[PDB]
């Protein structure tokens, strides 16, 4: 996101290729979310063995 | 005066004591090193 | 003083609010000198940096508070997302200062900066006395997300 703005003058609005890369940030922090949710209801430490 | 080979010719000279504000160093180069040396010992305290 | 249709104007993050004339005289060692002055008024738009360095760093301390929820016994995985908050955080310190020349006073982007990596230290150092101590989450799991919250009420109103 960093890297895509700077190719770009300081302009005051949100371009499509802003709009595409907000929402692959919203799915990316999705599954972080994703993640905590299920280390919050793991139980058992351990894993699994033949 | 400075002299030349040519010959010896008159001089004005202007000049000025700048000195470096260590404000901005000190928030962006030294305070970053500072805590990250103080996050450094975090660690000794970990179990081994 | 006319101005032009006000949208060919290259202002990008800025908005001519409107203009001024006046006039004086000087006095150098010459003489004295009619000055003629044309005052610009411009004011800024954020919407640039809100992509740049605030959304950016509210994300990442966000990411530094998802910690909580993660189990006490898995030390591996919280320290390495503390490292990696705190090592983003130096790294989106330096990148915004890059847009900034280089003065010596501190600026209110700076200060957001600031609050929030004294936040994530402070969130990386609540998780160690933890670690210490079982060898005040829950406790932490409201109060972080509730400091940064009356701070934006603060920070927004203060210098808007
Ligand atoms: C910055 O650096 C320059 C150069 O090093 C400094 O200029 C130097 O200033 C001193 C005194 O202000 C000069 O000394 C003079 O020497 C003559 C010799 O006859 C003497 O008659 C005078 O009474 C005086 O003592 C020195 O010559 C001069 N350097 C040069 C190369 O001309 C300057 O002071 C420094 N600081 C600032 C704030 O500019």
């Amino acid at each position: 996101s960093i890297s895509a703005r700077n190719s770009l003058p300081k302009v005051a609005y949100a371009t499509a290729m802003d709009w595409f890369i907000a929402v692959c940030y919203a799915f990316v922090f999705s599954a972080l979310i994703e993640f905590a949710t299920v280390n919050y209801f793991t139980k058992r430490g351990y894993a699994w063995d033949g | 005066k400075v002299v030349f080979s040519t010959g010896s010719y008159p001089r004005l000279s202007l000049s000025f004591k700048l000195k470096r504000n260590i404000g901005y160093f000190i928030l962006q180069t030294y305070m970053p090193s500072i805590l990250i040396t103080i996050l450094s010992w975090v660690s000794f305290w970990i179990n081994y | 003083v006319e101005v032009g249709d006000t949208r060919s104007w290259r202002l990008y993050q800025f908005s001519f609010v409107g203009l001024r004339n006046t006039t004086e005289v000087v006095k150098t060692t010459s003489g004295d000198y009619v000055v003629m002055s044309v005052y610009f008024d411009l004011s800024r738009r954020m919407g640039y940096f809100t992509i740049q360095t605030y959304i950016p760093c509210t994300l990442i301390v966000v990411l530094s508070w998802v910690s909580f929820w993660i189990n006490k016994d898995a030390v591996p995985a919280r320290t390495s997302l503390g490292i990696t908050t705190v090592l983003t955080m130096t790294t989106l310190s330096t990148i915004a200062r890059k847009s900034l020349p280089k003065v010596s006073y501190v600026t209110a982007m700076d200060l957001f900066v600031s609050v929030c990596f004294i936040f994530v230290f402070s969130a990386l150092v609540e998780y160690g006395t933890l670690h210490y101590f079982v060898s005040m989450d829950s406790y932490a799991r409201i109060f972080f997300p509730t400091a940064f919250c009356l701070f934006n009420l603060v920070y927004w109103v203060s210098y808007l």
